């Protein structure tokens, strides 16, 4: 049940990186925008890994 | 790109037709009479002419011409059709009765299989009636290239279009698409069914599934990416090539696996 | 060594709006970097050689057959999912800059359907059973 929870974490890690695509610049300054374009590689690429 | 893929293709076809050739070799010598060869040998030849239709959709300005674009548009749609209704109608017909049975002769088999041969070549044989095919371009934005020969490029692309597209071909894929996810339902359905009559349905399901998967991602992807000529061309290819390989080795090279004692 | 910064790239100046007399210029904001291809790759190959080693170690233990823990169906069909959708997001992704609505819905819909399906194929056969 362990590994279970750490899959279901990387599920809801990679699901979090579905907001962070949509934001482009009409909703986020033009300095989150260039941390962001970094955060969501990261949340990805752990939650996928993890899972 | 178009060279490489037509290489896939055409041995392909060779180990599609070589692969018929085996399984009508052992027609009824041997337990395959079991499992329909009549339904197997019919999804090989659809196989046959879906990876068949690889060259006409390669086949542009650059090879053929004006006048000769007619039988090109022609060739992709009939072969690509009726290799797709041949090589998919069988595996749902094997996977329909094999649900149907368990919730039989052999002759219901082929006659299904003829009627969704007969209406999908009754449907496009109506839509080509109505609004043929014929050569359409499409023009870009003008351009300047600068090797120094001071001219301006006015970039165009041709494609095989019929008046009012995307409307035909909506329809199209609708109908087949709501079919594939009968087909997937049915697999998944009759996992457990172990009829004895017939021997391979779950290789069918599992066919059936990826066939389904890969045409349902390939079929919009090819129209959003038409104005690309080389995406397009890739992924349709792609898709055709791969799902022919795995259907007519996942439906067929555990026969000859079980057969070589 | 890249540290993924962003660029803006403009066309098209001459689109009108309604007649309110202005050339609307569309500019379009992207987070690219000098060589994103090989970083992609490499990327997309660790990721892939831990899929394929995966998948191998659960095609060898395909035969234990106790009801309880086999799952290598599971994990099989977990895993070819994902990788088929994986690779045409990718390819699609990239092949849609120009598009970023449809870019968009292409990736989101690609992430949401593999996680779901990763999830659901693990934890709903357990919670069927239970009832
Ligand atoms: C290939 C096919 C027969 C169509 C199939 C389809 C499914 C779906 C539930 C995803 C629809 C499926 C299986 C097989 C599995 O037996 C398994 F093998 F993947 F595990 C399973 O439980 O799920």
């Amino acid at each position: 049940p362990y590994m279970n929870n750490l899959i279901i974490l990387g599920g809801m890690l990679s699901y979090a990186s579905i907001f962070l695509f949509g934001l482009d610049g009409s909703f986020v300054s033009e300095k989150t925008f260039e941390t962001l374009c970094t955060v969501r590689t990261w949340i990805l690429t752990v939650g996928y890994t993890t899972a | 790109l178009f060279i490489s893929v037509s290489v896939l293709s055409s041995l392909g076809i060779v180990l599609a037709v070589v692969c018929l050739s085996f399984n009508i070799y052992n027609s009824h010598v041997r337990y395959i009479q079991n499992s329909q060869p009549n339904l197997n040998n019919l999804t090989a030849v659809g196989c046959s002419l879906a990876l068949a239709a690889v060259f006409p959709l390669g086949l542009d300005g650059y090879h053929i011409g004006r006048n000769q674009f007619p039988f090109v548009c022609q060739a992709r749609l009939w072969l690509l059709g009726l290799g797709f209704s041949l090589g998919y109608g069988s595996m749902f017909t094997k996977i329909w009765w094999v649900h149907t049975v368990f919730t039989l002769e052999p002759w219901k088999l082929y006659a299904t299989v003829g009627l969704l041969v007969g209406m999908d070549v009754l449907t496009l044989a109506i839509w080509q009636i109505v609004d043929p095919l014929h050569r359409t371009i499409e023009t870009f934005a003008k351009e300047e290239p600068k090797e120094d020969i001071d001219v301006s490029i006015l970039p165009q692309l041709e494609h095989c279009s019929s008046r009012k597209m995307n409307t035909w071909l909506g329809i199209f894929y609708g109908y087949k698409g709501l079919l594939l996810l009968l087909g997937i339902f049915l697999a998944y359905e009759t996992k457990s069914v172990s009829t004895e009559k017939i021997n391979d349905h779950r290789a069918v399901g599992m066919a059936i599934y990826n066939v389904a998967v890969l045409c349902l991602i390939t079929a919009p992807v090819t129209m959003i990416l038409s104005s690309q000529q080389d995406a397009a061309f890739a992924f349709a290819s792609l898709a055709i090539v791969f799902s022919s390989y795995i259907t007519l080795v996942v439906l067929f090279v555990p026969k000859m696996r079980r057969l070589i004692t | 060594v890249d540290p993924l910064r962003r660029t803006v790239e403009k066309y098209s100046m001459e689109p009108d709006p309604a007649g309110r007399d202005i050339s609307i210029r569309p500019l379009l904001e992207h987070c690219e970097n000098t060589h994103m291809t090989i970083w992609l790759g490499i990327v997309y190959a660790y990721k892939g050689l831990l899929m394929l080693f995966g998948c191998f170690l659960a095609w060898e233990t395909r035969n234990v057959s106790i009801p309880a823990l086999n799952d290598s169906k599971y994990i099989g069909m977990s895993v070819y999912n994902v990788g088929i959708m994986c690779i045409i997001g990718a390819a699609v992704s990239f092949l849609t800059r120009d598009q970023p609505n449809v870019q968009f819905c292409i990736v989101a819909l690609v992430i949401i359907f593999c996680s779901t399906i990763t999830l659901c194929l693990v934890f709903v056969p357990k919670l069927i059973t239970l009832r």
